[PDB]
């Protein structure tokens, strides 16, 4: 039938090419059209195209548009398969009601039943508020399936308009969340709310933008310039991921070499101490192609967190920034990097961890803050994960944090460190004045007292001699050694006491 | 165990315990033991004991090392403690309670609903002083100790944000 | 040998009957004074009593003290084995060497391969800084036995001293941290550091004292008033307790009845909706002899999360209080329910969940803070728990919140609610101005819309209609409900689909 | 740093040039030197080479050399994962030390949890002395490691020079001991002790001297003749081995043809039943390109062990040795085959064993010496293994023998008969003079008997008629019909009972 067709095209249309106007005015693509950007060209198959809802106050029932307000379905990346739910702002404006988590819930369940990621992408305006606490249960269903699969496939949030109320929730337990520049927003309650109770008058964007999120509130990844871009970078992102926790990180061609040297990463640590450096630098030398695709990169500066490919395989990375707070630890670096860690051990992604810290950023400001759970959260991170772990220490290595970045009382494989690195319980000054009180009226006994320690303890070989690092190396090697270094850990097998679940602080 | 030592009203009390299934025998230093009778089991805030015969009814509550008791006015912490957690005990630093400010900051940002207390009045340590309406909810703020106020400086329908002083205590 | 009586007596005294003193002068128990009030009497067991640090740096070589600072062994509590260990400040300020750690580790490993709790009572003054980097080593292993523990073994922290740098960390991913009330503090870094980098002057107490911690930072579960009830409240604690992941929680004895009715409910409820009530007054009177063991009194106490058993058994419970912040869930009082939630889980103690929530706390403030993902973790809690979960709505069940709250939709057992309840996607007020836009110029109208979606919604009864809520019982009869809700779920099993970990947002 | 350089290039120069020499003097290479040849050229990976001890007492302190006595790491042989250790004799004697220990289990504990073999290459003095009960402990942790990885990832034991007291129990539970002809020697109490106790004047090389060993005492699996083949037949023998017990033998090609046909074979059993033949001349035609990796062959010479392969695949095997004993079993012959069964059992390896046995070795010596139970433990090792069994009888299997060898009822999967076999309750004499008493005094009568018992019972047709021979056999087409009856056992599932553990007799 030729009807077919026509319902088929009718469905296709949305709120109308009036309102399809309107959102492509905001610089938003359609539902449809972001589907379209996102799976390889035409693998798209949609399910529940002509569902309708089910409501019968305030005259809902006078409105019954098919699809109901989200486009469902899957397809593939890169010929590995997907599934997708696309809100549809043009349609009772992508609200939220039963049927439209039910279709959401259909292909998450799809998803967990047959191991693929879901990429979810939320446009909508909220809950539908005329099917009373049906909506509330429609949120349900999909947070519950949300965290059903935390840790067990992928799930990558896009959010590329509004997302207000419980829905926030959702994106929040899925392994990451990317906005869109300008287009995109969300927060649990609304700005004018927050007037009438606070007083404060602030407008959507500040009070949830894409860089309000990117940068203060630790909520988003990334925020990408645009609609197009935010859809290609995420299939960039899927193409680094595993499918699901049973298989390992995806294979593909490289053309680059396992054994490359860097010859002027033998000069990256300046000579003064007190001038930094760009972490970022010895990444991407490190990195496969040069090719480091970055999580979080406006927040938390002092430390950085990506991906990259060694071989052609998949390899977390978690980098301490000196550039930044002096590459200091702090609540935010704290739970940026633990819960980065923490996916990618869930996922069978390894890890390389690039150390050059101080210690923890000092204040009342982090105490009352809670920087004793909040900086655990980085320790517990690692001493959780059974990935294969590699480390080099570039240069500061010093007490409690020391022990924090991947070190080898947590069990990582590897604890590589370049001449530089300097391993100890505190700085030689703090140090010396603990060691020596009866010494400090002499500013010659400590000045030499400090000299010493200095000499004597602030390298990386009194760690050699204990087995703590299991290396030192040559800067320009680093590549081939953390390469071949996780080759020969493909095959690691760890385990972890038995238990339900952790009890991680939060 | 069976030794124990009550500690009352600043008296204390090493005591040995026998009991079978009647009741139970409390015996004190002197050589003098009194004969224990009870209904009494955990979770009873009221106990219907007999002592030596003679009916003795209290008013029973937790406490870290046994009960609040209440018996005729009186009311006061009973701890049962071992010998060695008394003798530790007694280790222990002196409490002392915390300070008080005169003034009556605002501790949420709300509205004031209503103020039950007149300049130069007395107050009691506890007393309901004003209430602000937090987010359609009443929050009764009251006296800290004890008191007389000194001055108002605030009113029905005022809007006031944290630690604004609402009242002062002379 | 009576030699080894005197060996053994010259040990037991510490660094010396003069130092003695001078903790007790500190109103601090001894080391031993203290695992003294905690282990049943006379079932303590000691290990490695003249254990000696293996350190030759700074001299330290002349001063090996017989223990090295920590009292380590084992015993029970109530006739039930539990692992222990007391830092006794009198030994080298009860600081951390290679040798002391190892000491802590082999109860440990004993505690998790036996399967019994592991109580920590800390008191140091940090690490042994002549160490060196064995000294953070030592920590290392701490550590990593604590995070391969979390959830297997129920570990206790007991901060009755000093804990600052890496130490912190340990009490920090253990289940418990209680301090005493004024002789003790823990932080990251010390009052002296915060000043030379900070400029801010202030005192260990003001930095991390109990208070602070009890109620401003979110890290301690409760502030004792001295050793002595600290000790005695901690058996209480453990009394509760299931041994190990394995065996469900613990019964006992109990001197109520399961079918017990308390008719004042009837009117706890307030008629007038802004008037607060105190939820406390429920959790007492359901509770099994009115006992309610309060977790984290003191801190956003907006919420409540506790102890209770009922029939003998123990339940743990979650409830919102009207008394502050109007029942609000926010940051904190997520952060503060949902680890609670998840210690639960982990080790089958069942829910029990009381509630009364209006929607989430409006504010800047909380959307800056990332309440997208803080409160998030709560939901996720829920999501993820499997023990037995029933649910006593008493009066507001508003929209997200709604749902976060042990709802039916996250799986709970039993949805019970109160006449008084009303579940509803918003309060009628704003759900008409959304749901009548053109009505606003009129008033009356909107005077009267409200009028009806309050008469129609505000209500426990479209939500029955549903299934989302069991049943809607009389408040008198909860306790009896609720028990044996409970009964009938002692066998649930319940299957979480497999997975290395979670990934809850951090 | 070129100071990197300069220590690095210390380290390497052990005891120093002159001991290099002294070494080398006595016809050994250095540990170094050895690892060179061991591992696939540049692809070792050394750990811990500044280790340095951590001993205080006896002056121990001014003398801590960089390595402690022993070198560590991984490499690959032939592309394949491989952990290694190898003591360095010039560094105090190559003498085990608490951290000497510590750096051995490193790599153990890497072997373990990446899966690969562990070759340790011992050339060690004994005991550290000096260290007291730690160089005990260092051992101890060492055992410890050996027992877990029993039969979970190969341990290949080499020895290059003496080898004394507690040490010879690690190789000593490893799967395979070599040794180097005139250099090497191990035993647990040294030949001045076995004086001043014995009376007994004896030297190392007599007391424990690869000869010794390689025949005498059951203790080594090959003696060879220097250094640079010792560490070539290692390798050799690691190209058969799997890298753990969770894959199956290693595959490669091989140019040789599963079909191929040895005619010379139908005349090998000789026509008269009292001369021999060597049966090690059926295992190279069978084997695939003739290639027979022998183990113990010096040893309980009436038995043969060792390794071939087919269609590529490793496939161990145990024959009957006609040449010696006539091939009769006997305690040692068991012994030496029943490890090598339960070894090929424990990591997958299918079995192929030869029969021709006429029974065990009678004797005062035998029984006294415990056949009972050293026999059975061959019989043992057949009744538990579960990978594939294919067996040949070429001519002799009588009684308690014929059951022990793979026999049917141990549940081997094909048992072949070549024409010439003879399965029987005994040989038609004894059995004659059982079955018929009164027929002794008339010596036609037991003639006869006794030639029809012959002609009637000494054959394999009898166990053809029972189905205990699957198939009587052409002797020229063995390696044909043997081939592809493991081919087609590959996929070979059995399961036994559940069990912590065997209790196999000692
Ligand atoms: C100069 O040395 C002033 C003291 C600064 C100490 C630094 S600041 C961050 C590092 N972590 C820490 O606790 N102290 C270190
Ligand atoms: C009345 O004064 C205005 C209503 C205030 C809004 C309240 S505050 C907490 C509740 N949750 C929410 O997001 N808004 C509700
Ligand atoms: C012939 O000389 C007499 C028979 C000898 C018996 C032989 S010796 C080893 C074989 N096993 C056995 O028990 N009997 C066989």
């Amino acid at each position: 039938l030729e009807q077919l067709e026509d319902r088929r095209a009718a469905a296709r249309l949305g709120g109308g090419q009036k309102r399809i106007d309107a959102q492509h005015g905001r610089g938003k693509l359609t539902a449809r059209e972001r589907v379209d950007l996102l799976l390889d060209e035409g693998s798209f198959e949609e399910f529940d195209m002509f569902v309708t809802h089910r409501c019968t106050d305030f005259n809902m029932q006078d409105q019954k548009p098919a699809g109901d307000g989200v486009v469902t379905g899957w397809g593939t990346i890169n010929g590995r398969v997907v599934y997708v739910f696309s809100q549809d702002f043009t349609v009772l404006g992508g609200s939220v009601s039963e049927t439209h988590s039910k279709k959401i819930c259909k292909i998450m369940d799809m998803a967990m039943q047959n191991g693929a990621p879901v990429i979810g992408i939320n446009d909508s305006g909220g809950a539908r508020i005329q099917e009373g606490v049906d909506s509330l249960a429609g949120y349900g269903e999909v947070f519950q399936r949300n965290i059903m699969a935390s840790g067990v496939v992928p799930q990558i949030s896009m959010i590329m308009g509004p997302c207000a109320g419980g829905a926030v929730y959702s994106p929040a337990m899925t392994d990451f969340i990317f906005m869109v520049k300008d287009s995109s927003y969300m927060f649990v309650t609304g700005p004018d709310v927050v007037k009438t109770v606070t007083n404060e008058q602030v407008s959507a964007e500040e009070l949830g933008g894409a860089t309000t999120h990117t940068r203060k509130s630790s909520v988003a990844d990334a925020a990408f310039e645009n609609d197009v871009e935010a859809l290609a970078e995420v299939r960039r992102l899927v193409d680094f991921l595993p499918l699901n926790n049973r298989e390992k990180p995806p294979v593909r061609p490289f053309f680059d070499d396992p054994d490359r040297i860097e010859p002027s990463l033998d000069t990256l640590v300046p000579d003064n101490p007190n001038t930094p450096y760009d972490m970022k630098e010895l990444i991407h030398k490190l990195a496969d192609e040069g090719d480091f695709y970055e999580i979080q990169e406006e927040f938390a500066k002092n430390i950085i967190t990506g991906f990259i490919r060694l071989e052609g395989r998949t390899v977390g990375v978690v980098a301490n920034q000196p550039l930044v707070l002096a590459g200091c630890l702090d609540i935010d670096s704290s739970r940026k990097a633990a819960r980065f860690v923490r996916f990618c051990d869930a996922f069978e992604i390894p890890l390389l961890t690039l150390i050059d810290v101080p210690g923890f950023l000092p204040g009342t400001s982090q105490e009352y803050g809670g920087v004793i759970k909040h900086g655990a959260k980085l320790l517990y991170a690692y001493g959780e994960a059974t990935v294969p772990m590699v480390t080099v220490i570039t240069r500061k290595a010093y007490g409690g944090a020391y022990v924090v970045m991947s070190s080898k009382h947590l069990r990582a494989d590897f604890n590589y460190a370049w001449p530089t690195a300097e391993v100890a319980v505190m700085g030689a000054k703090g140090a010396t004045e603990i060691i020596h009180r009866g010494d400090l009226g002499d500013p010659e006994k400590i000045a030499q007292h400090t000299a010493d320690y200095e000499e004597r303890f602030a390298n990386p070989f009194v760690a050699s001699e204990r087995g703590f690092v299991d290396e030192v190396i040559q800067p320009r090697s680093t590549r081939k050694r953390v390469a071949r270094a996780f080759a020969s850990l493909r095959n690691k097998s760890v385990q972890m006491p038995w238990k339900k679940h952790d009890n991680i602080p939060l | 165990g069976t030794e124990w030592v009550v500690t009352l009203q600043g008296a204390d009390f090493p005591v040995t315990i026998a009991a079978d299934h009647d009741g139970s025998t409390v015996s004190f230093d002197d050589g003098s033991s009194m004969r224990v009778t009870s209904d009494w089991t955990p979770g009873d805030q009221l106990a219907n004991l007999m002592v030596d015969g003679a009916p003795l009814v209290l008013k029973v509550g937790k406490i870290s090392g046994g009960f609040r008791i209440r018996t005729r006015g009186a009311d006061l912490k009973v701890h049962v403690r071992t010998p060695r957690q008394a003798e530790l005990a007694r280790l222990m630093p002196e409490k002392l309670p915390p300070d008080t400010s005169k003034m009556l900051l605002c501790p949420m940002p709300g509205l004031i609903v209503k103020v039950d207390v007149e300049v130069g009045q007395e107050v009691q340590e506890g007393q309901a002083l004003c209430t602000i309406e937090a987010m359609k909810m009443e929050n009764i703020l009251r006296a800290e100790k004890k008191g007389v106020v000194a001055k108002i400086n605030a009113s029905a329908g005022n809007s006031l944000a944290v630690d604004d002083v609402i009242m002062e205590f002379e």
